[PDB]
């Protein structure tokens, strides 16, 4: 058993037919010892009755909220939730896999520090996560997350979306990173506990968002746009380089915010974006027509 | 250190039967091993690499495969001219090291030597020695039995052999058996002779010469 | 083309060193390391250590630590290994390699450690005989006495190579070597055709040609 | 320095830094190095006194054993580029032990993906001081 915060624990259960589970010790909290119940979720049936309560856990039945009680008033309360480990493996049930074993999906806008990640999950009901990270695992560098969220859904059958917001508390966009972030998520279903994680480089995880401004200047016009406002700054040092693309061999690839294409009738020119110097994610194309 | 151990130490076969040579390291080594073949008065050519892989140049016959610690080297369908002796070599971590070879020898049907005598120079005999020559050539099996006889006399002794090394084309053999005496016992007698006997004779094969004439 | 051109065989005495070269062509030298690689007599093989001749930096075999020392020269693409204080033990074929899977080797450089002198040999004719096949004739020449190892043996300056059997040496109880060098030729060329064995030993500086007829 | 030759020649770097890229004690520039744009404005010399630094890290390693050494690198390689342009560009600025062969690849690719990193950080450098400087 080990804490997963204040009050909540993780029994790890070797899972396979006929138990034989992991005994665990409850105690409450309280200085008295006397007229002291048990009682398990929301139930008022009382299962014990002593400062301890002694459980073979074993099942998910073994598990859930337990709280102690004396005249007639709660004293306090102990979630158990369950890690089960399969022929040597922890489960991962929870979340859809998105590569091997890839759960999370991470991007970065700019150099800033800040990132987002994302996943995925079949479950509608009854989910909780909690997200942790910090650049590098030896000496660990703060990073603060925010709550995780639903974000989105989606038909296959369901499918909903979870995304999360991160920033390194003293970034250094310029310097050459040298120890990668690490991301852990603890998943929650019901009282089903699993954990994923990630580990990158912000450097690897860069997608600038559409370059911006895009507008057409027929004279065969001169496309123009602009740096997205969320890419680095200055953009002198943080460059991109850009693909304009015609649609209705058909490409140009140019450093400038400029260029000058064959606009045909009834087309669009579309403008991407890539960091100058290193060979990250292309943006989303943004889009103009002809 | 890791010890290559190969075997079997030697090999007979006949051409076009498939052969299998075998290479074991004493810790795994993935597929970092390589093979070599090295023929008489040769260095070590290289004939397969990682275990696996061709080398350009090489004969599609040879091919390899294991990976860890047990190795095997397969030539198809052998030919004479894979007689030698082949290497297992750790490509893997320090110290390189080889295995102790396994050699190739080829059966080929049997074939009788020619059987040549030379006498001693005069160059030679001025300086006190007389070296008598018979050459066995291009036969197979290697063992034959060469003596020597002065007069009618078997000597005993006063003779060696030297034999190469299986030919690459003809998979045969050839021998030299040098008799040396002292330029006054050889100017003491007349008659010289080896008498050859080897699987390929029905009877033995003698070559003669009586001196000065 | 790749060409790994080792230096000419040594006669070392106990207690000396001695220096040996290996004169790569045909690659960038800086590109791979250049192994050395030891091979006694009729036995396995040994590896010694490697230079790497960018930054000069060496590996060796803990076995030849203080017996080996490798440098190279990136002006002439020359790699070296120096032997020290040298015993029987180091007598053998001493070989360089580029890296093992570009299979190229150089000849071998064949070390003999003894307190013996040199000695070339005398060369004598094995001469084809008036009494031969079948059309075949068989003639050849005697390499006496000579040390250490090894002699080079050629027919016609490189010419004739069809049919030449040379024999590996045998070492005498005098403590000299000995072999003999033979070739077979059409019985029907020997008025014609002239026959001439080369003979070269290197640590003696003894070149001999030695021409071979028939008898009288 | 010339901040023009050195902006051309980092950006083909990034170029050579990638070419080869498979389907998958060391100098790092920190923060405290003042490459970022406020640092190189105060005072540039550090920055590339940790460049030029880096750059000669790199080459040492590209000439090491663990790439001139087995498995053999193909001849369609461009270390042997890499390593002339990190010495083109070090002489810009200012005019390590035997590896195990089993290892070798792997080391060969770490280095590779730490140089993409390091020569993208020179090359923001150089190319902001040659439009700034």
């Amino acid at each position: 058993i080990w804490e997963l915060k204040k009050d909540v624990y993780v029994v790890e259960l070797d899972w396979y037919p006929d138990a034989p589970g992991e005994m665990v010790v409850l105690t409450c909290d309280t200085p008295e010892e006397d007229g002291i119940t048990w009682t398990l979720d929301q139930s008022s049936e009382v299962l014990g009755s002593g400062k301890t309560l002694t459980i073979q856990v074993k099942e998910f039945g073994d598990a859930g909220q337990y709280t102690c009680h004396k005249g007639g008033e709660v004293l306090s309360h102990s979630l158990l939730l369950l890690h089960k480990k399969e022929d040597g493996i922890w489960s991962t049930d929870i979340l859809k896999d998105q590569k091997n074993k890839t759960f999370l999906r991470c991007e970065a806008k700019n150099y800033s520090g800040r990132f987002t990640c994302w996943w995925l999950t079949t479950i509608s009901t009854d989910l909780t996560f909690s997200v942790k990270s910090s650049r590098g695992s030896s000496d660990p560098q703060g990073v603060t997350c925010g709550a995780a969220t639903l974000s989105a859904e989606r038909v296959r059958n369901k499918e909903y979306e979870y995304s999360v917001e991160c920033q390194e508390d003293s970034a250094c966009p310029a310097a050459e990173e040298s120890l990668p972030i690490e991301v852990m998520v603890d998943a929650v279903h019901k009282l089903k506990y699993e954990q994923y994680t990630s580990s990158f480089f912000i450097r690897d995880i860069i997608k600038p968002d559409p370059p911006k401004n895009l507008q057409l200047k027929p004279l065969q016009v001169e496309v123009s746009w602009e740096y997205p406002d969320t890419w680095s700054t200055p953009h002198s040092y943080f460059s991109l380089t850009f693909c304009v693309q015609v649609q209705g061999k058909d490409r140009v690839f140019t450093d400038k915010t400029s260029a000058t294409v064959i606009c045909r009738k009834n087309a669009s020119i579309s403008v991407r974006a890539q960091d100058r110097y290193y060979s990250s994610s292309w943006s989303e194309w943004a889009s103009v027509p002809c | 250190d890791i010890v290559m151990t190969q075997s079997p130490a030697t090999l007979s076969v006949t051409p076009g039967d498939r052969v299998s040579l075998s290479c074991r390291a004493s810790q795994s080594i993935s597929d970092y091993l390589h093979w070599y073949r090295q023929k008489s008065h040769e260095s070590p050519r290289l004939l397969i690499k990682y275990a696996s892989q061709s080398i350009s140049g090489i004969p599609s016959r040879f091919s390899g495969s294991g990976s860890g610690s047990d190795f095997t080297l397969s030539i198809n369908s052998v030919e004479p001219e894979d007689v030698g002796v082949y290497y297992c070599q750790n490509g893997h971590s320090f110290p390189f090291t080889f295995g102790s070879g396994t050699k190739l020898e080829i059966k080929r049907t049997v074939a009788a030597p020619s059987v040549f005598i030379f006498p001693p120079s005069d160059e030679q005999l001025k300086s006190g020695t007389a070296s008598v020559v018979c050459l066995l050539n291009n036969f197979y099996p290697r063992e034959a039995k060469v003596q020597w006889k002065v007069d009618n006399a078997l000597q005993s002794g006063n003779s060696q052999e030297s034999v190469t090394e299986q030919d690459s084309k003809d998979s045969t053999y050839s021998l030299s058996s040098t008799l040396t005496l002292s330029k006054a016992d050889y100017e003491k007698h007349k008659v010289y002779a080896c008498e050859v006997t080897h699987q390929g004779l029905s009877s033995p094969v003698t070559k003669s010469f009586n001196r000065g004439e | 083309e790749v060409q790994l051109q080792q230096s000419g065989p040594e006669l070392v005495k106990p207690g000396a060193s001695v220096k040996m070269s290996c004169k790569a062509s045909g690659y960038t030298f800086t590109s791979n390391v250049m192994h050395w690689v030891k091979q006694k007599p009729g036995q396995g093989l040994e590896w010694i250590g490697y230079i790497n001749p960018y930054n000069d930096g060496t590996k060796y075999n803990e076995k030849f630590k203080g017996k080996a020392t490798l440098t190279s020269d990136k002006s002439s693409s020359t790699a070296y290994m120096e032997l020290s204080s040298l015993t029987s033990e180091d007598s053998a074929v001493y070989y360089c390699a580029r890296n093992w899977d570009v299979a190229y080797w150089g000849q071998g450089t064949l070390v003999t450690v003894s307190a013996a002198s040199t000695k070339g040999p005398s060369v004598f004719p094995l001469a084809p005989s008036s009494k031969t096949s079948g059309g075949t004739a068989a003639l050849g020449c005697l390499v006496k006495d000579y040390f250490p190892e090894p002699v080079t043996v050629s027919w016609n300056s490189g010419a004739l190579t069809s049919g030449v059997h040379t024999f590996p040496a045998v070492l005498q109880s005098s403590g000299l070597y000995s072999l003999s060098s033979v070739v077979t030729v059409p019985s029907s060329s020997l008025g014609t055709q002239t026959y001439i064995c080369n003979v070269n030993h290197k640590p003696s500086n003894t070149k001999v040609d030695k021409k071979v007829e028939p008898k009288s | 320095p010339a901040w023009t030759q050195c902006q051309q020649l980092s950006q083909k770097l990034c170029t050579l830094a990638w070419s080869a890229h498979p389907l998958v004690d060391v100098p790092h520039i920190q923060c405290g190095d003042g490459c970022d744009p406020q640092g190189l404005r105060d005072n540039s010399q550090f920055c590339l006194q940790r460049i030029h630094q880096g750059l000669i890290f790199y080459e040492k390693l590209l000439g090491s054993d663990i790439f001139t050494g087995e498995p053999s690198l193909l001849p369609d390689s461009p270390v042997g580029q890499l390593h002339a342009s990190l010495l083109g560009l070090s002489q810009l600025l200012q005019p390590l032990s035997p590896s195990q062969p089993w290892q070798r690849l792997l080391l060969r690719f770490k280095i590779l993906r730490s140089l993409q990193a390091f020569v993208a950080v020179a090359a923001r450098v150089f190319a902001h001081g040659a439009a700034t400087l």
